[PDB]
């Protein structure tokens, strides 16, 4: 069972009503009334806010509700408050009796103006190459809300291998930063005309490129 | 209801580990249990489920053959046996209770074999978790490489530069600039664990473009486990 | 007096059993629910059925008693059922002087 699909990020101002979707197949989300949702805050275990798709465990306020249509389930929070900020995961029973989690959503309760990221892509240093290693470093800073999507390309083609990315965290000025790395052999590095770091934030994409011959 | 995991630590790729979870405050023998894991900075991943009596087990495809769940009801203990570990099994591992109870029909509460609970299909109790790090590395100091400012790091009158701190174990390292004289603009990122089982991070600073020809910038890297101290000068590169 | 009879029946749902290596249509594994506390709770139980679309067995045990009239026999059989943890829908056929009590027929 592939992980259930959720948006990476949703946000709203205090008082707003927001919705988070979770999309499965007919053998999990669409095949049962068993969808549940979990809220997780930093350095803590997740806690269930909704189960059996619509039901609230005791202690969870009625600002939380859930619904299901076809293969998609939705969690809704109304009257958004600062304490709702965190990560939300859906989960579903499957036809094989296994369970599966969605990919998770960061919910941001808006506390400041939205800000587009500034992206800087550093090529391998000559010192690093002389050690027979190559690392591309994509630094992403001064953005808000605190979620981005990073994609690497060699020439026009996507690169999934050798990639590591940190989860965004606050800078001292209270906006967010994140970093992504692409690890290559010096030979691999020299085998393309260019490499690109593509950063998507709030639907807008920024792209930075380096070439080995510069 | 309380769940306390243990048995975690750092282990060699390809070796084995047994995690334990001691349950208390509820009737352990009537309830199903899960393991769920979370890699640092990543999402939740379901690992395995086992019925109240241990008569049935289910595992995620990604862990099948390596991780296997079991339980001892006489000890109120849940186990996860981990074999042939991969660097990618690095994560926090949570012991979790499946909510359950009887099924109601015709004025009766119906229970599974041996009066066990039917599953209500959500997790109502979690432990704090235990961390497993899979790495072949022994204590290792970082190599430090400059991320040099250029016109590609430059814009709006300011320029970005930094240093890359590569291939160290275990965490942490600390990074300052000009021995602490440089603060504003400084951000040191969290560490990533590479497939090699070693950590790297970066530290970046944004400075006036006009000062690049004069001002000297030096990142001071410290890694206590290895007693390493490195001072790396970061200089602008010319085209 | 008159001879009255009681058939106490429980319904079982059967599927392919698992014998040594694998599944078999030869042998059937059949589950049903047995009352462990009168009026309160039942729990799952099973049986095997070997004979050399759903598949359902009804396991019946019968007993008789002498009584003057049907009402007396009904009291007697009601108490017998409770005592033995037998609960379900009741019927009476006066022609045959036979009571039946059946558990879990909704399955069929
Ligand atoms: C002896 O007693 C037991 C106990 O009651 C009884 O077991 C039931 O047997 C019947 C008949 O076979 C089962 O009915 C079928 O159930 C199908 C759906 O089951 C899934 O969905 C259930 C409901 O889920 C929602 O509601 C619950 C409760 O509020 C909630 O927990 C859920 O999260 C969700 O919100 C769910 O209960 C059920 O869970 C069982 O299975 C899961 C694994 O999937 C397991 O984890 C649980 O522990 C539990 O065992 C399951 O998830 C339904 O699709 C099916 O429909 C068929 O028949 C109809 C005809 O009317 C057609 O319309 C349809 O096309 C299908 O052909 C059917 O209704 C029932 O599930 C059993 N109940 C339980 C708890 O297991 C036995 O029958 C009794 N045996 C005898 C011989 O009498
Ligand atoms: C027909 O359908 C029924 C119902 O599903 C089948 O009955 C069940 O079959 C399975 C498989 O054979 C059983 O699961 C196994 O259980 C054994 C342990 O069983 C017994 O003996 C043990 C040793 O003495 C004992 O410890 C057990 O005690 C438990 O149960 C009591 C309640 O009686 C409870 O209080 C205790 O806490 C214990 O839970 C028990 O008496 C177990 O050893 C098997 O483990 C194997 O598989 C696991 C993974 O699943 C693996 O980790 C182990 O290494 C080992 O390989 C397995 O769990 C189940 O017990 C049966 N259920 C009932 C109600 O009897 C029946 O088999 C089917 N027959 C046919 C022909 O199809």
């Amino acid at each position: 069972q592939s992980a259930l699909t959720q948006p990476a990020s949703v946000s709203g101002s205090p008082g707003q009503s927001i919705t988070i979707s979770c999309q499965g197949t007919s053998n999990d989300v669409g095949g049962y009334e068993s969808v549940s949702w979990y809220q997780q805050h930093p350095g803590k275990a997740p806690k269930v806010v909704i189960y059996d798709v619509s039901k609230r465990p005791s202690g969870v306020s009625n600002r939380f509700s859930g619904s299901k249509s076809g293969n998609t389930a939705s969690l809704t929070i109304s009257g958004l408050q600062a304490e709702d900020e965190g990560d939300y995961y859906c989960k579903s029973l499957t036809s094989t009796r296994r369970r599966v989690f969605g990919t998770g959503t960061k919910l941001t309760v808006l506390g400041q103006p939205k800000a587009a990221p500034s992206v800087t892509l550093f090529p391998p240093s000559s010192e690093e190459l002389q050690a027979n290693k190559a690392t591309l470093v994509c630094l992403i800073s001064d953005f808000y809300p605190g979620a981005v999507t990073v994609a690497w390309k060699a020439d026009s083609s996507p690169v999934k291998a050798g990639v590591e990315t940190t989860t965004p965290s606050k800078q001292s000025n209270n906006k967010y930063a994140a970093s992504s790395y692409l690890s290559l052999t010096p030979e691999q590095w020299k085998s393309h005309k260019s490499y690109s770091c593509q950063v998507t934030h709030e639907g807008s994409t920024v792209e930075k490129t380096v070439a080995p011959t510069e | 209801q309380r769940l306390v995991e243990s048995g975690g630590g750092v282990v060699q790729p390809g070796s084995s580990l047994r995690l334990s979870c001691a349950a208390s405050g509820f009737d352990f023998s009537r309830q199903g249990m899960h393991w769920v894991r979370q890699a640092p900075g990543q999402g939740l991943e379901w690992v395995a489920f086992i019925k109240y009596d241990g008569s049935e087990k289910y595992h995620a495809d990604s862990v099948w053959g390596r991780l296997s769940i079991s339980r001892d009801n006489s000890k109120d203990t849940l186990y996860l046996q981990m074999n042939s570990l991969r660097v990618e099994d690095t994560a926090t591992y949570f012991c979790v209770r499946e909510a359950g109870g009887p099924d109601y029909r015709n004025g009766y509460n119906y229970y599974d074999f041996y009066d066990g609970y039917y599953n209500y299909h959500y997790m109502d109790v979690w432990g704090k978790g235990t961390t497993v790090t899979v790495s072949s590395a022994s204590t290792k100091g970082p190599s430090v490489f400059p991320l040099a400012p250029s016109s590609k790091s430059t814009s709006g009158g300011t320029a970005a530069l930094g240093c890359l701190v590569k291939d160290y174990f275990p965490e942490p390292v600390t990074v300052s600039w000009n021995s602490g004289a440089l603060t504003s603009g400084v951000h040191t990122f969290p560490a990533v664990l590479q497939s090699s089982g070693l950590y790297s991070l970066s530290s970046v600073v944004t400075v006036p473009s006009s000062s690049l020809g004069t001002q000297t910038y030096i990142c001071n890297v410290n890694h206590k486990p290895s007693n390493t101290k490195v001072d790396k000068k970061v200089e602008p590169k010319s085209c | 007096m008159t001879t009255f009879k009681l058939a106490a029946c429980v319904t079982l749902r059967c599927t392919n059993a698992t014998i040594n290596g694998s599944l078999t249509e030869e042998v059937k594994n059949c589950s049903f629910n047995i009352t462990t506390e009168l009026r309160d709770k039942k729990q799952k139980a099973y049986a095997l059925f070997y004979r050399p679309s759903e598949y359902i067995l009804i396991n019946c045990q019968t007993t008789t008693t002498e009584a003057v009239d049907a009402a007396t026999a009904a009291k007697v059989f009601k108490q017998y059922a409770n005592d033995n943890g037998i609960d379900g829908e009741w019927t009476y056929d006066d022609a045959t002087k036979t009571f039946t009590v059946t558990e879990g027929l909704e399955v069929l």
